This record gives structure tokens, C-alpha cells and sequence, in this order.
RNA sequence: GGGGAACUUGAGUGCAGAAGAGGAGAGUGGAAUUCCACGUGUAGCGGUGAAAUGCGUAGAGAUGUGGAGGAACACCAGUGGCGAAGGCGACUCUCUGGUCUGUAACUGACGCUGAGGAGCGAAAGCGUGGGGAGCGAACAGGAUUAGAUACCCUGGUAGUCCACGCCGUAAACGAUGAGUGCUAAGUGUUAGGGGGUUUCCGCCCCUUAGUGCUGCAGCUAACGCAUUAAGCACUCCGCCUG
RNA sequence: AGGAAGAC
């Protein structure tokens, strides 16, 4: 277990993070929420600077050591992100930025001041 | 396609060379309601179709009261021979 | 005038391949539209996944009809279980 | 296709039938007709079994193919008529070898085209065809059990099933109340919606004419007396007294799952 | 800020030029907008229905 | 004015070309959302200005697969195109309505407008039979507030989609009725035609038919309009009189 | 694009 996959998820609202091996097999998880974060703090990079973190540590735990690494969703942890997972002892070789956009698809729910 | 059109052209063609000349108008436009009308009747809930129609149909009678006032004979003979009342 | 072209699945021996492929000509035939033209460029690697295929060989057969011989092979087309593909295009 | 009467009496106020456009002859064959008589839900035994039922126009049965054997021998489409038992209407269908059969009439069938009932029969509307010859996603009427058996699931009017795609010795149909059901691939089902499509939109009119039928009157268990019915009884207009109401007989009636659990085609069904 | 097409004058875009329509798409799968690409707007119509023709006929990725 | 006989510009026809999300039917395609089953996988996910209701140790969310079904067609896409108006954007086919340029081969005033009449006519609504993924009036729970039948959050029925009918309304807007003709310019864009060393790329000048933006005379009570008039006229229609 | 807030 060398070569991983980073799915970095980084909503208004949250940063979620898997560690998967290339086929499919998650090794860990965390998020601001599993790190213990309630209110508006979960969306602050800072706080997806410590989930890249302990990420990092569940795959230094499994052993292994080269990522590339695909980030959903608008956020604001994007280089935080990144640059964690990258000097936490780990090798990231390629970004990926597969957001999910639909062509139409189905309609968007209503506005926020009507 | 389009040898109906010469074949009209040349039967209701009175002079030598003419391609106006109401009669040959009023027979183009007959099989031309008549074509539509069978176009229509396959698609009854198409409209801008219906409305080029009618365009055509207020063409056709126009034409025919020109006729009816230049020539009586003339749109007599034309309207025993397409049978259309 | 209708240019055709099909794919055909690569999981095809070859003499069941011609045996297909003059098949449908001979459904372009049959109902009276001569073909004016054909041209195999065998197998090419498509530009994304269709059931488990990743490349398939592709047909082009010319054909100068009365607007039958274009729908009937159409039909017979998306119901045949081994052409993967298939347009007409009428050129202009 | 269906002709609203005007009211000129009471009865007629709100009665439509159909047009009978389709059918094309009144007179059926004499070498495919098979005697009937009524038995108004009674038994081997002479007693009453199933209530509402008997007293109706007499009839009598045409015999029809289900079975589809005639393998190789193009047919012609004769007839389209009026069958009293069922409610599609028939085609009779005259083979090439000289004999008749009785099939039941797809949509869009017409006098005159030809019927082709191999496993090597191409798919146009009216044919019989094994379901591993028949294609995914086609609209598939009279489907088979068991191979032979004759067709059984989908067979009245205006109903079609789809098939959702072959899985080796078995298939997989979608039958009508959308129920996707596991079907062996060497079993005969034909091809198309069956063709009447108009039975649900009739108003019936009178009583009379659900009389003609075999229709008895059906009678309310709140109406009835304490002894022939759970519900009966109460010092008028009783509502359901009992919680869970209930059948004439000792069972509830409202959500309860009657199928036997314990059922030896559970493992032949996907979805319900 | 020139037209290939009317550069080298050719005609139509002989829809089975697949490196053709491959060069005129972006990398992603978008087609390139009038703007950057700079051919004439008729032909600029006329290379979109070829490049809608070959992403059904799945020789030029939709995404990537 | 009524009549007879000439003429070709108004108006049509032919012939040679051009463009189009114009319409109706059948078919096909991909990305997403939801649901179901399985593998990995732990303890939260979601949400807002904080919150909470909800869903989740019966294994959620994420993640990799494979099916089901519905809706809409990203970039192309443009103060661009087409349509009388409403409106029309995935691709292919069958049928079909128009529009523009050129010609001068035709008929020779066939023209304009149009009360009543007939026909279309966004969305919502109604009837019958389907379908129902997402969104979502009604309705319920959580907040906030003095109350909050609301904005905000979590669900969610009718509806939105298809076929057959109906109602006939919108700030149905250019808040500008239709038709025809004259009246300074500059500059883009769409579809053409013609000329100057070319059948090469482009460069210039006429030329229509749209579609814009500035800007005289002139009009307006000002804003403003201004060859796409709200200018100067002629015809017909509709409408107003605190 | 970054709070609910009445009356004289």
C-alpha cells in the first residue's frame, strides 16, 4: 500500500476528507466536525488544515506515502488543504478538480431572500 | 422532385412562355392547399402550418375575384375544369 | 443521399463480421436504395465506455435511397444485440 | 372511439359504450366455437362458493391458440371480432398450410398482415417469439410460465409488459402493477400491446347493464344481521364497529397481506 | 484574430476530420468560444453540429 | 366615379442561390440529482447570523462499482438567429410553414386597412388516463420575535412532465397599431450580391434586408425620440374625455 | 451580497 487517492471535499460549510487506495478502499476519514468544531469554524481552512492533517496521520498509519489528490465542491481550505497534506511528510504528484456539474440536469432549490 | 410543378406550369400554360398569368397561380396554389391539407390531416395540432395555409387559401381567392372581374369566361372555364366551390 | 456510419462491437470473429456487415448491405438493398459507397476503418479506440467496450471497429456505408432503406436499417439497428452504433446523415 | 348516449331517459343519463370500429365481422367461426353455460358461483358439490356472480347474457367460447406452435407458416390476419368472454377482441388468422386459429388481436394490428410466430420470426407487432430471441425493452404481451404451458400473465385488454433485460436461463419482466418478476428465457411471449386499450373508459349506465354481464346485486355487510355478517347489526346507520373490518367470513379485509408467506415462487420475484 | 477556414479557403467541415475537430476543441471536452478561436460565426455554427455529431458517435470525449 | 384600350415601378409567379433554437411526430446520447444492492470505512452528516428540528453504531456522510426512473439539455452562446404574437436552444430522421439576395422570363393594379366573424395565445387553473427524479403552494415540526398564520432551517401533498379537450388572462412591454413615401452623418454585428493586380489569403467602394449604439434639422412640457422617428405627410382601424 | 427590529 503505496499510491493513494485524496478526496479533499470542501463545501461552504464543512471539509471532509477521505484517504482511499486508487481501487476503491477507504483507510481513513475526518472533518472539522470529527475534530470537534461546531459553529462557523468548520468552515475556516484552518480548521481543514488539521483534518489534512490527521488524515495524514491514518495514512502514514496504513503506510502509504504518494497521493494524488481531487477536491470537490466550492470551499475556501483548497491550499491549506493542499499544502498540509503535502508537508505532513506525504508526496502529492497530481489536482484534481472534479466538481460535479450538471449540464441542467435537475433545477436548483429557490433563493435565500424571497 | 418538383416535376408536378412543371407539369402544371406547362398544361394551364396559355401563352407561349408564361409563368404568371392567374390560371397558372390559382393551379399551383390548388395542389399546394391540397398537399398541406393532407400534411395537416396527418398533423391536425400543428399551427404555423395551419396559418401558412390560410395565407395561401386568401392568395387563391384573391386571385380568383381578379379573375372574376378581368374575365368571366376565362375563370368559368378554370373553375369547371379544377372543381373547387 | 445518406452517409451511414456504425460501430460494431470488438467481441466479433471476423468471418462473423463480414457475415454481418453484408448482412445490413444487404438490408440497404433489399427495398430498393443502392449503396454508392463503403469504407472500413477497423478498429478505433471510442472516447468513452459504452457497455464494456473500450474500442470497436466502424463502418460508413454510402447510400443513395427513397427515405425507406434509412429507417428500416435503423430498426433493425438498435434491435440487433451486436452494432453498438449508429447515425444517418443526410448530406446536403 | 367511445360514443356518449344523449340523455333521453333516466337510465341513458350517463351510459357510454364503445364504437366497435375495429371489429370488422359478426360472425364467428363454425370450427372454433365451443359451448359454455353460466354456473353462478357454484360448486362441484352445488353450493354457492363465490357471491355476485351469475345470470347473465348466454354465451359461448371461441377457442384460442395461447400456445403459438406453429413454427415456419406465415399467417394472414382474416378477421378482427368481438370476443364476449374476454376483455380484448380476437383475430382470427388463417395459416398458410390452410387451417385458422384464434390469437388475440395486438394494437395496431390490421385485416390482411402477416403473422410470423418462430424463434426466428423478426419483432413486429403480433408476433410470438421465445424470450431469449426477444430484445430488451419491447413491449411484450402474453407471456408463458412454463415453456408450453400457453400464455398466462399479461393477457386483457390494453395491458403490456416490458422486459428489463436478460439474465442467462432466466429474464426479467416487468408485468403490469409494475411488478418485475423472473421468467424462464425458453418461454413463448408474444409481441405488442394488446389491442382493445379502451375497456376502463366505459361508464356502465344501468343497473341493467351490469345485470347483462352477471353481475348479482352486492350487499353491504352494515345492512346485514348480526349473524351473516361481522358488521351487521346496531340501532341504525352502524359504522365499521369492530377495529380492523372485516370480510363476511372471519378475516380482516383492509392491508391484510393475504399471499402465504412461506410461497415456492418467492425466490423467482425482484420487486412487488 | 483570422479564420482557418476562410484562410485557407475550404469547404464544409467534412465532418468525419476528427484530429480537425480535436484541435478546435478544448482539452477538457468544451468547444472554444468565437472569441479565442476567431473563425466566422457561420462556421463557427457549422463546427459545432460537427462536434455535437462526433461526441454522440463517441469519437471526441465529453468530459476528461 | 362608370366603361374601353395601352404601360411596369406597387403586388405576385418562374429561375438561380443563402441562412435559421420556425412547427408537428418518431428515435437516439452524455453529465448530474434521487432511490436500491454490494465492497471499503468510522462517528458524525446536514444546516444558519448563532442555532435547533431532522438522518445516522439497525453503520450515516465520503468512497468504488452495477441497475431503476423522471426532468432538463453545461461550454457552443453572441445587446446573435427564427417566428404575426405567445415563444423556440442536446443530436438524427419523415412531413411542413415562411423570410432574404440576384434576375428581368412572365400576368399587368391582382393593392392597403379591417367593425362584427374565425384561429392561435406565457404561467396558473379544470376534466379523463398515465408518469412522478428534482423543485415545491397547501400542511407539519425547529428557530427568531412582544406576537410571526412570514422571511430562515428540515420534511412534504396538489402541481410542474406526456396525450386529449377546456378557460382565454399578464407589466401579453418598445408601457410606442398596420401600410407606403421623403428628411444630415459616424460606427459595430447577421445573411447575401457587384467592381478594383487573384480561382491565393485580405483591403477598399457601392448595395440591400434585419439587428444595435451615438448623434443634426425637426418634434416634445421635460426626460427623451431622431432613416428600426415620438420628424414631415396620406389611408384605414382601436381607444380617452377629472 | 456582509443580523429580526414597531408606533408618534
Amino acid at each position: 500500500i503505496e499510491s493513494g487517492i485524496a478526496h479533499i471535499r470542501s463545501t461552504f460549510n464543512n471539509t471532509i476528507v477521505t484517504i482511499t487506495d486508487t481501487h476503491g478502499n477507504a483507510i481513513s476519514w475526518s472533518s472539522a466536525g470529527a475534530l470537534g468544531f461546531r459553529g462557523s469554524r468548520k468552515s475556516t481552512p484552518f480548521a481543514a488544515q488539521m483534518a489534512a492533517e490527521t488524515a495524514a496521520k491514518g495514512s502514514i498509519e496504513h503506510g502509504l506515502k504518494t497521493l494524488e489528490v481531487t477536491v470537490k465542491g466550492p470551499g475556501s481550505g483548497r491550499e491549506a488543504a493542499i499544502r498540509a497534506l503535502q508537508a505532513a511528510g506525504l508526496e502529492v504528484t497530481a489536482i484534481r478538480d472534479v466538481t460535479p456539474v450538471p449540464h441542467n440536469g435537475c433545477r436548483p432549490p429557490k433563493r435565500r431572500r424571497v | 422532385t418538383q416535376e408536378r410543378k412543371n407539369q402544371l406550369i406547362n398544361e394551364f400554360k396559355t401563352h407561349e412562355s408564361d409563368t404568371g398569368s392567374p390560371e397558372v397561380q390559382i393551379a399551383i396554389l390548388t395542389d399546394s392547399i391540397n398537399n398541406l391539407n393532407e400534411h395537416l390531416r396527418t398533423h391536425k395540432k400543428d399551427h404555423h402550418s395551419r396559418r401558412g395555409l390560410l395565407k395561401m387559401v386568401g392568395k387563391r381567392r384573391n386571385l380568383l375575384t381578379y379573375l372574376r372581374n378581368k374575365d368571366v369566361t376565362r375563370y368559368r372555364e378554370l373553375i369547371n375544369k379544377l372543381g373547387l366551390r | 443521399k445518406y452517409e451511414v456510419m456504425y460501430i460494431i462491437r470488438p467481441n466479433i470473429d471476423e468471418e462473423s463480421k463480414k457475415a454481418v456487415i453484408e448482412r445490413f448491405n444487404n438490408v440497404l438493398t433489399s427495398n430498393g436504395a443502392e449503396i454508392t459507397g463503403t469504407k472500413d476503418w477497423g478498429k478505433r479506440r471510442l472516447a468513452y465506455e459504452i457497455n464494456d467496450f473500450r474500442d470497436g471497429f466502424y463502418q460508413i456505408v454510402n447510400v443513395q435511397s427513397d427515405a425507406a432503406a434509412v429507417q428500416e436499417f435503423d430498426r433493425l439497428a438498435k434491435i440487433s444485440d451486436d452494432i453498438i452504433r449508429h447515425i444517418v446523415v443526410k448530406e446536403e | 372511439a367511445i360514443k356518449k348516449y344523449k340523455p333521453t331517459s333516466n337510465g341513458r343519463r350517463g351510459m357510454t359504450t364503445s364504437d366497435f370500429a375495429e371489429i370488422t365481422t359478426d360472425k364467428p367461426e363454425k370450427s372454433l366455437l365451443a359451448p359454455l353455460h353460466k354456473k353462478g358461483g357454484r360448486n362441484n358439490q352445488g353450493k354457492l362458493t363465490v357471491r355476485h356472480q351469475g345470470g347473465g347474457h348466454k354465451r359461448q367460447y371461441r377457442v384460442i391458440d395461447f400456445k403459438r406452435d406453429k413454427d415456419g407458416i406465415p399467417g394472414r390476419v382474416a378477421t378482427v371480432e368481438y370476443d364476449p368472454n374476454r376483455s380484448a377482441n380476437i383475430a382470427l388468422i388463417n395459416y398458410a398450410d390452410g387451417e385458422k386459429r384464434y390469437i388475440l388481436a395486438p394494437k395496431g394490428i390490421q385485416v390482411g398482415t402477416e403473422i410470423m410466430s418462430g424463434p426466428e420470426a423478426d419483432i413486429k407487432v403480433g408476433n410470438a417469439l421465445p424470450l431469449i430471441n426477444i430484445p430488451v425493452g419491447t413491449v411484450v404481451h402474453n407471456i408463458e410460465l412454463k415453456p408450453g404451458k400457453g400464455g398466462q400473465l399479461v393477457r386483457s385488454a390494453g395491458t403490456s409488459a416490458q422486459v428489463l433485460g436478460k439474465e442467462g436461463k432466466y429474464v426479467l419482466v416487468r408485468l403490469n402493477s409494475g411488478e418485475v418478476r423472473m421468467i424462464l428465457s425458453a418461454c413463448r411471449a408474444s409481441i405488442g400491446q394488446v389491442g382493445n386499450e379502451q375497456h376502463e373508459l366505459i361508464n356502465i349506465g344501468k343497473a341493467g347493464r351490469s345485470r347483462w354481464k352477471g353481475i348479482r346485486p352486492t350487499v353491504r355487510g352494515s345492512v346485514m344481521n348480526p349473524n351473516d355478517h361481522p358488521h351487521g347489526g346496531g340501532e341504525g346507520r352502524a359504522p365499521i364497529g369492530r377495529k380492523s373490518p372485516m370480510s363476511p367470513w372471519g378475516k380482516p379485509t383492509l392491508g391484510f397481506k393475504t399471499r402465504k408467506k412461506k410461497n415456492k415462487s418467492d425466490k423467482f420475484i425482484v420487486r412487488r | 484574430k483570422v479564420c482557418y477556414f476562410t484562410s485557407n479557403g475550404i469547404t464544409h467541415i467534412d465532418y468525419k476530420d476528427v484530429d480537425l475537430l480535436k484541435k478546435f476543441v478544448s482539452e477538457r471536452g468544451k468547444i472554444l468560444p468565437r472569441r479565442v478561436t476567431g473563425t466566422n460565426a457561420k462556421y463557427q455554427r457549422k463546427l459545432t453540429a460537427a462536434i455535437k455529431r462526433a461526441r454522440q458517435m463517441a469519437l471526441l470525449p465529453y468530459v476528461s
